[PDB]
């Protein structure tokens, strides 16, 4: 522009330059305006915020932190500056300072940033677990749970550390809490809950929990596990009723695959076998191709549970995809 | 004759490595005349140095990544090299305390900003260019790179990504290399990746630090970045930026015509090694390239 | 430069949407007497782009008509005029602009010329003026021999007139022109092979199309005819073969339907019934035609893709999704 | 006394109708004092004058569309009405030779440009204003609109599209109406529409002329436009633009506070009809809003 006046015109020109990617000119303009000796305190704070955003958009992160730490103490820009600092400390993989800034923000009123505190603590515990130190990982998990008590990641990490320590009873105690903490993520604990119950040997209680999970609409994983245990418990053909019943309420590709396999196991051969082969080779050829987890904020689809969705960088958004497509 | 350039002030910058995700505190430091760009790792108690030689590049899965005999790596040196080649820096000690040059915004503009803020000096010594004498060409199937004799440095890159988001933009860009031309045209194109293969690359230990803030993320059919493309055909421009960076690995500004087609980070280094292996294809010369003096022209209403 | 200071602020203002200011800046610059010829032409082009962005097509046309005689800007001005004439449903001039562009080198506009002629024929069709519709379609075919729309439209016109031999002769050309769109002809083609009376040739052509991986529609039609000919057993065998060779959800549903007819009553049959109730709903809910340049999925064939506004880039979705 | 306004020159503009896709030739013309905005179909035998009146609206599918007794229609008069309300035009004759007002860029900026280019002449007569004596309100389930007494013209709009691409933006807007405020804050908001509901809408006969150049095509998870949003929250801004356009259908600028939640064209027209029905709830007044004064800006030469 440059015909819109002054100071504010400089700010708009710098914003345009940052958007167009001409980072050097954006910093030059904003810094020239900031160094002006004729600016008021409000305008200086605006310039510092714009310069910090410029550095953050240019990737120079420590300079962004330097230009944003001067706005936290200012009432007008406190929340925005703390949010930008939280983003910087997330991106630069410094979880402790990110936790401190998130605690500042939650103290300021924004209570949505407690899940993020739990996730930062879980990430720190993962870093410690990578070095084979279960006590500190447990301490950090406890602190994160105290920060937020509605996070499935904290419970899953607690189960993992308990299984590492061998306190399998406590592992089950922590994992089963995810049923009440978050239903959509129940399927993530079954792979480990099975091992926990096997080590404990409470097979009857394992079956009871699987029955409760399937009755609670946990996903196809619970149904498949329950059917697998039932087949050995009371035969296949006689006990095929349960899979058929669960099928009708919540049909899913991963479920009918098992029913087709059961039909194949005991069939009359002939043309019917050829059919039930060519099919059951196709439902099973798109049971593994389809993505299993989706982010419910930006549409990202992945085959593994990304706690920190790469696209939108939002914590605890990727959840299993439900309905004729997966879990 | 063109004079060797270095920096006037040690300049730091803390970014996040694209292919590692670590926090790297890059530090560019001046060096005396006749030293060549030397990379260095600082976190290692004994400081380890990589002289800029084409043979150093040993892993090029997705980024020209130096590796010495003991498997100590400095990856993603293809953008900082691009900025240094654009500004024609001949002696500089680059230090990284983690095994990756930061990515900044994906492009090479932040590195140009850092270098210009440092201030580029002009040592009282001749600048060695590596001028080609005989055509040398190397192919990797459909991909092919070629160096030809010429009175300057001219790039003619090409791209054939079979993708609807990249096929609507000019798949060819040619320029006569020069500091101002580089800073104006190529020094802002960002690294571009596909959101289809980010779940896979991150599983393979690559693109861990990537995000919308440091890459152009073209989905199955269109570019997802909110801002959009900085240019209209940014993809080929960034491919040529990577080409310049990779060609700078020889340690000196090259003189010739570099024409490439679907050339990656491995093909460029293979071409450079082949050119340097032939003693009758290249020679050290002085003062044969176009001006490398940035022009402070922009001064509008 | 001073002039380039304008035409960059104006571009910014147009991008921000303040057309009232971008047009004002460009018009004031144009009215200045200090502009050189080349600078004046650049200003005219920028003002025309401003008008076109703001949606005042009658003024964008007027501005761009001043550049068609300048060698440097001829391509851009003619392309913008083509876009304007496409947008404001005026084909008889879009064809002229496209033909000028073809004469000036761009040979990829023959497809769009054929499509403009087809659209004109469509306008004359539905008003019972089939003679002129056929004339226009013949002109379009002359302007491009690799357009499927021309062949399909000529088939429709012949069918309306009643000449079915020529209808089939023209429709069969789609295989040589564009294989991907053969599935469009089949339906129509079927009629012209039934009331014409050549059922054996119909079956032979269906077999050839299936062997050429024509698509799921051809496979289903071939399966139905094989059923009606040689009982359900041979049809099921053939469908199983094609499913193994080419997997498609529609053929999967056909196989389920044929299985149901041959199955002893039991709860397994009810499970298959519910599986059908789900899979048929899914196949009836999935999109059929997708664009190959902007990822637009429509349930019916669009020749002019609404999103990217590119002609003949919507083709049937191939794979496990639909056809 | 504010004084009535009109145009100085017959100003034309061609365009593509949004909901019919037919070439249209909008022709704004001046009128004398005390005429009111009268729309006119010109391709018909004689013409078909539609005197702007809330009762004329009889089709509000996706465009406040006038329909007289003979089914002759002029659809998509929301944005042109919004522009006229922004510039406070009380006497102007709108002629379209095709059955819909053009769409331009999906906003009122082109119409503001056309009207300013024509020039806003001021006539020698007071400007009639509809002042809202008593609070009135209408509801359509979870959507509602409410007129309240006020010494001015203020709008307060809220939206909730439960859509991942619109919830991220500001979902509440509010302003005190004024020519400059409208020209600067609302005249540029585009005709936001979803990509999923285009095959269906085009099948039904609507949005036949809409394209990326005249709308914010929002797909399932993000805005598909290359340029992006003109304003960070232009969805609600455009919704309020449509609200202004619908409320101007009464023919005169309204004085009051209009607060709306998830309001559409049908709801706005219903609210206006309800207000105009209660003889005691509205009255004719003058000199209540500070319109006009569209301040210019510097024109440097460099
Ligand atoms: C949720 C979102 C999070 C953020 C994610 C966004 C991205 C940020 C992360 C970093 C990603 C980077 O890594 C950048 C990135 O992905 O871009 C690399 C790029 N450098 C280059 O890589 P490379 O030279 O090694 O070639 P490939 O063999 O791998 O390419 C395979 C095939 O491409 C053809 N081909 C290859 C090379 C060439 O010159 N021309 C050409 O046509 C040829 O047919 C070949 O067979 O090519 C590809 C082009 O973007 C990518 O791979
Ligand atoms: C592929 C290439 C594409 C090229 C370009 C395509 C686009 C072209 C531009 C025109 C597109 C049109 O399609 C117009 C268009 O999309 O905008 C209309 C918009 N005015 C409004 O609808 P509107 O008020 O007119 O009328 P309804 O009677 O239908 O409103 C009541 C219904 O809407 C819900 N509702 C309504 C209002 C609100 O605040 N919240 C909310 O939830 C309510 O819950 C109920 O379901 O709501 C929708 C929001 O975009 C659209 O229908
Ligand atoms: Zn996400
Ligand atoms: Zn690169
Ligand atoms: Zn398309
Ligand atoms: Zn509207």
């Amino acid at each position: 522009k440059e015909d819109t006046g002054t100071v504010e015109a400089h700010l708009t020109l710098g914003n345009l330059f940052r958007s167009r990617g001409e980072v050097d000119r954006a910093i030059r303009i904003h810094q020239t305006l900031m160094e002006s000796a004729s600016l008021t305190y409000e305008q200086r704070l605006l310039a510092i915020q714009q310069l910090g955003r410029d550095y953050m958009a240019a990737g120079l992160y420590d300079r962004a932190e330097d230009m944003f730490n001067q706005l936290t103490d200012e009432t007008d820009f406190r929340i925005g500056a703390l949010q930008q600092l939280l983003q910087i400390y997330q991106a630069t993989s410094e979880w402790q300072k990110a936790i401190d800034v998130a605690e500042r923000l939650v103290k300021l009123g924004k209570d949505k940033q407690r899940v993020e505190i739990a996730h930062f603590y879980c990430e720190l515990a993962l870093q410690h677990m990578a070095s084979d130190d279960l006590d500190r990982a447990m301490t950090l998990l406890k602190k994160g749970a105290a920060a937020d008590k509605n996070s499935a990641r904290v419970s899953i990490m607690m189960g993992r550390v308990f299984m590492a320590k061998g306190e399998y009873a406590k592992a089950v105690e922590s994992l089963q809490r995810v049923i009440s903490q978050d239903r959509e993520l129940v399927s993530e604990t079954l792979e480990m809950l099975q091992t926990c119950y096997q080590q404990l040997g409470k097979t009857a209680e394992w079956a009871e929990f699987l029955q409760r999970a399937v009755e609670e609409n946990t996903g196809a994983d619970a149904e498949l596990m329950l059917a697998d245990i039932i087949e050995a418990r009371d035969g296949s053909e006689a006990a095929q009723v349960y899979i058929t019943r669960q099928l009708q309420r919540h049909p899913t590709m991963r479920v009918f695959h098992k029913l087709m396999d059961y039909h194949l196991n005991e069939a009359e051969e002939g043309r019917a076998k050829e059919s039930l082969m060519v099919l059951r080779d196709m439902v099973g050829e798109k049971v593994r191709s389809k993505p299993r987890y989706r982010c419910q904020k930006c549409g990202f689809t992945a085959y593994t549970l990304y706690w920190h969705c790469p696209s939108c960088r939002a914590w605890s958004t990727i959840k299993p995809i439900r309905g004729l497509d997966g879990l | 004759m063109i004079k060797q350039r270095t920096l006037k002030r040690i300049v730091q910058a803390t970014g996040v490595g694209l292919h590692t995700g670590k926090k790297v505190t890059l530090t560019l430091r001046p060096a005396p005349a006749n030293t060549g760009v030397i990379y260095r790792r600082t976190d290692l108690n004994p400081p380890v140095d990589f002289p800029a030689d084409a043979k150093s590049v040993r892993d090029t899965m997705l980024c020209t990544c130096l590796v010495n005999e003991h498997d100590v790596r400095i990856s993603t040196v293809e953008h900082l090299n691009a900025a240094l080649a654009g500004l024609g820096i001949d002696n500089i000690v680059i230090e990284v305390n983690a095994p990756e040059i930061p990515i900044m915004d994906g492009s090479a503009a932040p590195f140009v900003y850092l270098l210009l803020d440092a201030g580029i000096d002009e040592l009282n010594c001749a600048k060695k260019f590596v001028r080609i004498k005989e055509t040398v060409r190397v192919e990797d199937g459909d991909k092919w790179a070629e160096f030809k004799p010429y009175n300057g440095f001219s790039l003619d890159f090409t791209i054939d990504f079979n993708h609807p988001a990249i096929d609507s933009s000019n798949q060819r860009y040619a320029m006569n290399f020069s500091a101002d031309a580089f800073m104006r045209q190529i020094s802002r194109a960002r690294t571009f990746g596909f959101m289809r293969d980010i779940e896979y690359l991150q599983s393979r230990g690559l693109c861990l630090g990537g995000s919308f803030d440091c890459a152009i993320v073209v989905d199955d059919y269109r570019v997802l970045n909110e801002d959009g493309l900085r240019f209209e055909d940014e993809f080929v421009r960034h491919k040529m930026l990577d080409a310049i960076g990779d060609l700078f690995m020889c340690g000196h500004n090259i003189i010739g015509a570099f024409t490439a087609y679907k050339s990656g980070h491995a093909l460029n280094n293979k071409l450079l090694q082949a050119v340097l292996a032939k003693q009758e294809a290249w020679e050290y010369v002085t003062f044969q390239d176009d001006a490398e003096l940035p022009l402070a022209f922009k001064a509008p209403s």
